[PDB]
């Protein structure tokens, strides 16, 4: 519900936006020429909003805060070294993604050694990233029986706090 | 079964994704 800023001073346009904090979403300006003047934008969530990442189709980030309650928040494991993972149906039934982004205990973004995708039955690869604060599936398509297992690898500090949303472009 | 089920499905504005 909470969007970046997409407004930017004369000569400069929107670029691309970030999760600067759980609840901070952080949006690009960029000039041309490049220059230390382009606008930077911090924009709050509302408390009961996470913020949450993913690549556009031109690969440029974008960072959007969505709450909590509709997306799932999850613990990863307690051992860092240890996968844990969390299953998801999504309604409707149809063609949608995943994403997963990590949070730390200070509410900054927290790269992981991997995030895997699993569609299920059949533990059937969906994508797999690493070295990654947040990482997208690839399209899958969701159905009464057909499911999706997110699994992090956080290989260093544990217990850190995950949110797995859906979407599609 | 899954563990959950998401009923919202994110899709970002036009004006971010052309």
């Amino acid at each position: 519900d909470t969007l970046p800023v997409s407004t930017c001073p004369a000569g400069q346009k929107y670029d691309r936006s970030v999760c600067y904090k759980a609840d901070k979403i952080r949006s690009f300006c960029v000039a041309n020429p490049r220059s230390n003047r382009e606008k930077i934008t911090d924009t709050p969530c509302q408390p009961r909003e996470i913020c949450v990442q993913r690549n556009l189709s031109n690969g440029k980030s974008f960072a959007k805060c969505i709450p909590i309650v509709d997306l799932v928040e999850w613990k990863t494991s307690a051992n860092g070294n240890k996968e844990g993972c969390t299953t998801t149906s999504v309604n409707p039934a149809g063609y949608h993604h995943l994403g997963t982004i990590v949070y730390d205990i200070n509410k900054n973004p927290i790269e992981v050694d991997k995030i895997s995708y699993f569609g299920e039955p059949g533990n059937v690869n969906e994508g797999i990233g690493g070295s990654t604060s947040y990482f997208s599936s690839d399209n899958f398509q969701f159905s009464k029986s057909r499911y999706m297992k997110t699994c992090i690898f956080s290989g260093g500090y544990g217990n850190l706090n995950a949110y797995t949303w859906s979407w599609e472009s | 079964v899954a563990e959950h089920t998401i009923n919202y499905i994110d899709i970002a504005p036009e004006e971010f994704e052309p």
